[PDB]
């Protein structure tokens, strides 16, 4: 159908610490099939014109999948709340060599490596099955440690991803504070080549059934200390993708 | 409406 | 400026011996001090647009669109029958040669859904790039374009073959089919980096509409034919993607 | 010409 800007700045109103917001515009909504039982929305903007978007357990709506798209745009518009903003700002800037754009940061100089990823809208436990299976085990991450992100990452940028973590946690557990209060999940799988831990987060909004945000670390077998004898190859930076049609 | 840590 | 029509390119395009199935065309729309260097912008749906730079050799709105044709041919160089299969045969002819339609790489991992060896470059001469490349490389050498042993120096016996019957089959066009009065000579160059050695394989050829049309492919050799290297799974996991804003936190 | 002539020879 056709949601209007003002609907959407109408929903981020109410999100807590949010001052400065990007530039948006009005899409245009189409969306099932009844086997496997998935709505998969698409949705035309005029400035990008690319964005596709579940698994419902009630009889669809135009005015249902648009609850979604609320909740989908409410979670990205989560990273420009300025406490949680800048201090993912203290993160890319405490590091001469992690390059971002606004969704992952993270080589290469050719015209990126994942080490964070920011992944709004969606939560672990809703695809963790895909991860138990791949994944050689699970673990636990003690938010509060410092000495866990002394791991993950090196001892330069531990502390700021910390408390970009906890300042996460506590703009969902305070900012966006259900009635019955909502543990955050944190959840570690570790694999045969890295080390991926999950910090997802629900948050309560009027316009919506819930919003909600994950930050996935990757920390992978070799330090970034060490390795050298990879990383020092300029073979990185000759490098580049294309179509393979 | 129409949560995963209970 | 102006507007030129596709068949003033099929025009052109027509008389490219051999050209039987070529790419899809449009309408290209041209949009044209400082070393006196002159830049041409053309903008298609699709793909939209693209740009050129080049020597103004006093321009005018007659002689740009003969340099906009003079690189569409360059391009559907690449379509003519002879010298796309020959190609074809060296895409084909490994199991990890991936191509692109300009470039062909190896290996590597998509994950969302490479590395040159072999880059098409249509609308090139090393002639006019030459300078950039002697300062930057340590020295230049010969390749026999006629030989193969120096073609299983740069990639390996699987694609020597392959290789050397494309780039001697693109010398065959040039010189028979885009013949100038005086024969324009192939001209081959290699230089030596201190991770790589890149060659370039350069023809000139004659077309009724446009002045020249010239044609280079360049093919790097690097210095490992281990190469364990590419079994690192961390290359599985590389991505690309960096907006700038004065932020101040201290 | 019309600039060309690069290798002739």
């Amino acid at each position: 159908f056709n949601i209007t800007w003002e609907e959407q700045l109408q929903a981020l109103s109410k999100l807590d610490g949010l001052h400065h917001p990007h530039k948006l515009e009005d899409i245009s909504v189409h969306w099932f099939n009844p086997v496997d039982i998935s709505v998969f929305v698409t949705c035309a903007t005029m400035s990008s014109h690319n964005t596709h978007y579940f698994k419902p357990q009630s009889s669809p709506d135009d005015a249902m999948v648009r609850e979604y798209v609320l909740s989908r745009i409410i979670a990205d518009n989560l990273k420009y709340v300025d406490n949680l903003y800048l201090a993912a700002g203290a993160v890319i800037c405490g590091n001469d060599e992690y390059i971002s754009d606004g969704n992952v940061v993270g080589h290469i100089a050719d015209g990126i490596l994942p080490v964070i990823e920011f992944m709004p809208g969606v939560h672990v436990d809703d695809i963790s099955d895909k991860l138990i299976k791949s994944s050689s085990y699970q673990g636990i991450f003690k938010t509060d440690n410092l000495e866990e992100f002394e791991f993950l990452v090196d001892k330069k940028n531990a502390n700021n991803v910390k408390e970009l973590i906890l300042a996460y946690t506590d703009y969902f557990a305070n900012k966006l504070a259900f009635k019955d209060p909502a543990e955050p999940a944190v959840e570690m799988y570790q694999f045969i080549d890295r080390t991926e831990v999950y910090f997802s987060f629900e948050g309560c909004h009027p316009d919506v059934e819930e919003v909600l945000f994950t930050i996935k670390i990757v920390r992978y077998n070799q330090p970034l200390n060490s390795m050298q004898v990879f990383l020092k190859n300029p073979l990185l930076s000759h490098i580049r993708t294309v179509v393979r049609q | 409406r129409s949560r995963r840590r209970s």
